[PDB]
RNA sequence: GCCUAACGAGCCUGGUGAUAGCUGGUUGUCCGAGAAAGAAUUUUAGUUCAACCUUAAAAAUACCCCAAAAACCCUAAAUUCCA
RNA sequence: UCGGAGUACAAAAAACCCUCCGAGUGAUUUUAAUCUAGACAAACCAGUCAAAAUAACCAUAACAUCACUUAUUGAUCCAAAAUUUUGAUCAACGGAACAAGUUACCCUAGGGAUAACAGCGCAAUCCUGUUCUAGAGUUCCUAUCGACAAUAGGGUUUACGACCU
């Protein structure tokens, strides 16, 4: 026939933890084929472009400015030819850390 | 063309071995690998040739 | 399904139409400063800034202040002008410039900045270190009084005590050097206060060293309420943080309930809040000067404990929480050998019955 | 997200024309 | 699997099973990842390690291999020098 | 080519009375695959005046609108989601004018 | 073709209770709950796993779920997620 | 068998002898370590991310890069290697270590779960009418016809479907 191998399983791309969920350290927010999310405060950045969490927390989406690596060729020929007002936004991930990082404890009298 | 599956040795006289994918055209492949033994990066010259 | 955003979109003011009539920033740069400044607005929607902390936002500031002095706007933007006219035109200037030979006399930049915008940028560290939020809890006073304090450390040896510094207890074993300039109709009280490292209440401090009725720049001559009480951290925690305290009194002001005993070394008897004691004599005392310095446990300190408060010396630690184990499951299923360990209880073979 | 009052906040190509 | 052998009229044990797994006392079995030896230089070093590791079956398995496997391979065993037997009891687990 | 209910096909214009144009546009009209008419602006916009007022004068106060919006009875089980925005005027290619 | 009324390979006995994922059949009464298909497979006339379900047993939250939240050109009925 | 887009409009999943593009690798040097919290995905097998900690290197130096980057792949056993590995258009791509035709001389078990006859459904094809007139009819649309099209029926044909046997 003509039309050959349309045929592979959905790769179950999606977002895993929602806005307001708690999570533990490495626990994988989203994962994604292209950035459609990006990694905010907290939350690493995988080689598949996946994101998780780096601390414990809760999860929170937030719309927020986007100013590229100037190591990046493309993206800084993007904001290069924008209109003088004109904002790139983009929506990141963040993880408001829960637990305080450590306590003071009494080890011993002297 | 086709490329090779050559087997490289450490230089560092521990027998270690990695495989590589190899230019079959090409010339003899030396690199500059980690050794675990050693815990060193040192010279690993090709040994031999294992797939093709 | 639409919803309609609340009030304006970001880039909605720019004219899609004809988008080669428009200038655009060639520049990385000018791009970034523009983000940067659009990145600090107030919008209407969920924001890094909003879930982060900014800190109770916007704040109405109680101000427990000296007023700012009353200077001639016109006068000085004039005087200003023609210091600059002057020092542009000579020549060795220029030359001095184009050469890339040139110094600033760092010691007349300090006074100017002590003159004139110091009080501010000596404000805004404290605000950082949250002096006014540990001491008068909503207030925020400027110190339009510089206040010099320091440190002898041998006989040539002087250790100052700027905003936010770091000094060690061997240092401050005794009392500091205070000067500060004012004529005498003057009355003032001096306080140094230890903002956190009391032992028994986290919202309570500890007085070191308390003075009053202070005649001009005067600093022995008055009476003292509290003797000075050398720095004492515990060794574990690290850190605390010591606050010069400089208040301009009208009426002399005479406290027999503030005062201390001569030799003064329980610490039951120094427990203090800045807060309340200046409720107290708040209609007098106005705070006019600043200066605080961070300190950490060194060996100096344990010969106080033992030697002074007649104590034992507490040693903290500081201690991490115990890592995250989802619940156990019987048939952990694809996972590593070493599952079983996560679980485990101490590492130690127990042979039940046998 | 299309339901949000937010939906194309990170629209941008109308902006730049590279075609 | 024989439930009642011709001579003994025992039961057999599966043989296929008694190498590739292994049975903590607990009830756990414990075996190798599949393809670990095979063809390495072809992979991530991190899906090598992946490869590299001995895992815990699931239920349905252990069942299975229960029932495929006799008695005697249930036993208690105390090996002198034995890796395992640090993993043979269970701990801390409420269910 | 496909066409919508409600779409003109061909438009002519001129120093003509509707009357003449209308006589063999109706021929061309009744020659098409769905039933059409021929009209003038005066007598599209009557026909809309008259299809809004038949709307608002309507005696009985169950309308297709009125249940659908608010699923009374159920009824969004047996009508499409398309019938939101249809009103029950609209029934597959088929568009009955006399509907409110 | 013919080899004792059925020869694409006689008949009889034994192997034999051959073996059939294929058809048929499967015996008292009353009560409790109760099931339509994702995955592999010489597999789609079948199995073995899931998901459901049944019998016991331990628990603690389970559905329902308002804001807030989930994309880049346009895009509906609506989902997801949660007090 | 594997992947990308549509089908599958906004979390995931989702079929067809459905619509379309691809893969069974190159090129390059930055030759890309050990160990381990927590997760994603998932019938199983397989697949994916990944903090901290070690060791390598500037002396506080761990994501190989590009071609839409996504896919460039294959289990056990068994063979070769000796230290640590490599090996299948096992492409029927969860893979029998190795096997083709033909039967109208046929046999058995079944199946209306599935064809040939007939019925039934449907009406592409077929057949009837009306509707519309450009045109043929010397002139004249409709005496007799009638292109482009329109509306509705009939249930003869060939199919299509596989609902009873
Ligand atoms: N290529 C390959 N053949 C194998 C493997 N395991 C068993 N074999 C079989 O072993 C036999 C080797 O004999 P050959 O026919 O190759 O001379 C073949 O029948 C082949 O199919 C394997 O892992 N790879
Ligand atoms: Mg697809
Ligand atoms: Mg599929
Ligand atoms: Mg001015
Ligand atoms: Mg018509
Ligand atoms: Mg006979
Ligand atoms: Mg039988
Ligand atoms: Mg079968
Ligand atoms: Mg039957
Ligand atoms: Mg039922
Ligand atoms: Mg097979
Ligand atoms: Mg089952
Ligand atoms: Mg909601
Ligand atoms: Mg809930
Ligand atoms: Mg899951
Ligand atoms: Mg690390
Ligand atoms: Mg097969
Ligand atoms: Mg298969
Ligand atoms: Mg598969
Ligand atoms: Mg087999
Ligand atoms: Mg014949
Ligand atoms: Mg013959
Ligand atoms: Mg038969
Ligand atoms: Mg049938
Ligand atoms: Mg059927
Ligand atoms: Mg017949
Ligand atoms: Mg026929
Ligand atoms: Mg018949
Ligand atoms: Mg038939
Ligand atoms: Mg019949
Ligand atoms: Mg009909
Ligand atoms: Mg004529
Ligand atoms: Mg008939
Ligand atoms: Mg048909
Ligand atoms: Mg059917």
């Amino acid at each position: 026939s003509k039309n050959l191998g349309g045929k592979s399983p959905g790769k179950r791309f999606g977002i895993k933890k929602m806005e307001g969920h708690y999570v533990h350290a490495g626990n994988i927010l989203a994962t994604q084929r292209h950035f459609r999310w990006h990694p905010g405060a907290h939350v690493g950045l995988g080689k598949n472009k996946c994101l998780y969490a780096l601390e414990e927390g809760v999860v929170r989406y937030t719309k927020e400015v986007y100013v590229p690596n100037p190591s990046n060729s493309e993206a800084v020929d993007l904001v290069t030819r924008l209109p003088q007002g004109a904002v790139l936004y983009k929506t990141f991930v963040h993880v408001v850390p829960a637990k305080p990082e450590g306590t003071f404890k009494l080890v011993a009298m002297l | 063309s086709k490329t090779i599956l050559v087997k490289m040795m450490s230089q560092a006289g521990t027998g270690f071995s990695f495989n590589t994918k190899r230019s079959r055209l090409r010339e003899k492949l030396t690199l500059l690998h980690y050794d675990p033994v050693v815990k060193k990066k040192v010279l690993f010259v090709e040994q031999k040739k294992i797939r093709s | 399904r639409r919803a309609a955003p609340l009030g304006p979109m970001p880039n909605e003011d720019i004219d899609v139409s004809d988008l080669e009539r428009l200038k655009k920033y060639r520049s990385f740069d000018r791009y970034r400063r523009r983000a940067e400044q659009e990145a600090r607005k107030p919008h209407w929607w969920r924001t890094y800034r909003e879930h982060f902390g900014e800190e109770s936002g916007p704040k109405d500031r109680v101000d427990i202040g000296l007023p700012p002095p009353k200077v001639s706007r016109t006068q000085q933007l004039l005087e200003r002008k023609q210091a600059l006219r002057e020092l542009r035109a000579n020549v060795e200037e220029e030359r001095a410039a184009r050469l890339q030979t040139a110094r600033i006399p760092l010691e007349a930049v300090r006074a100017e900045w002590e003159r004139t915008c110091g009080p501010y940028h000596k404000q805004r560290l404290a605000e950082y270190c949250g002096l006014y939020r540990d001491l008068f809890h909503g207030a925020t006073f400027v110190p339009r009084v510089p206040l010099h304090v320091a440190y002898a450390v041998g006989e040539d040896d002087l250790m100052p005590v700027y905003h936010g510094n770091e000094v060690t207890p061997t240092e401050a074993a005794q009392a500091p050097e205070v000067t500060y300039e004012a004529d005498e109709g003057s009355l003032w009280t001096l306080l140094l206060t230890n903002l956190d490292g009391h032992l028994l209440e986290p919202d309570a401090e500890y007085v070191h060293w308390l003075v009053t009725n202070i005649p001009g720049n005067r600093v022995t001559e008055g009476q003292e309420t509290c003797p000075y009480l050398p720095p004492f951290p515990a060794r574990g925690s690290g850190f605390h943080r010591f606050a010069f305290l400089l208040f301009k009194q009208d009426k002399r002001i005479d406290f027999s309930g503030d005062t201390r005993p001569s030799p003064c070394y329980q610490l039951a008897q120094r427990t203090f809040h800045t807060f309340d004691f200046y409720k107290k004599h708040q209609d007098a005392m106005t705070p006019a000067g600043l200066a605080f310095f961070q300190c950490r446990w060194d060996d100096s300190v344990t010969r106080v404990f033992h030697q002074l408060l007649d104590m034992r010396e507490p040693v903290f630690e500081f201690v991490r929480p115990p890592p995250y184990h989802p619940k156990q499951k019987r048939f952990p299923h694809r996972q590593p050998l070493r599952y079983l360990d996560r679980y485990r209880d101490s590492h130690e073979p127990t042979y039940g019955i046998y | 997200y299309r339901s949000k009052p937010t939906h194309g906040i990170g629209r941008y190509k109308h902006l730049v024309k590279a075609q | 699997v024989t439930y009642f052998s011709s001579r003994k009229g025992k039961r057999k044990t599966v043989k296929a099973v008694i190498y590739r797994f292994l049975r903590l006392h607990s009830g756990l079995w414990l075996r190798r990842k599949a393809g670990y030896k095979k063809k390495l230089w072809k992979k991530t070093a991190a899906r090598k390690r992946r490869l590299r590791e001995f895992v815990f079956c699931n239920k349905t398995q252990s069942k299975l291999l229960d029932k495929m496997t006799t008695s005697f391979w249930k036993r208690r065993n105390w090996y002198a020098d034995d890796p395992y037997q640090k993993y043979q009891d269970r701990t801390n687990l409420k269910v | 080519t496909p066409v919508k209910a409600g779409r003109l096909i061909v438009e002519m214009g001129g120093r003509c009375e509707f009357k003449e144009v209308q006589g063999f546009l109706d021929l061309v009209a009744h020659k098409l695959p769905f039933p059409a008419k021929a009209v003038s602006r005066e007598t599209l916009e009557k026909m809309r005046k008259d299809q809004e007022e038949r709307e608002r004068n309507n005696q009985n106060p169950w309308t297709f609108e009125r249940i659908a919006t608010a699923n009374m009875l159920g009824i969004r089980k047996v009508l499409s989601p398309y019938d939101l925005t249809h009103k029950g005027r609209y029934w597959g290619k088929f568009y009955t004018p006399e509907r409110v």
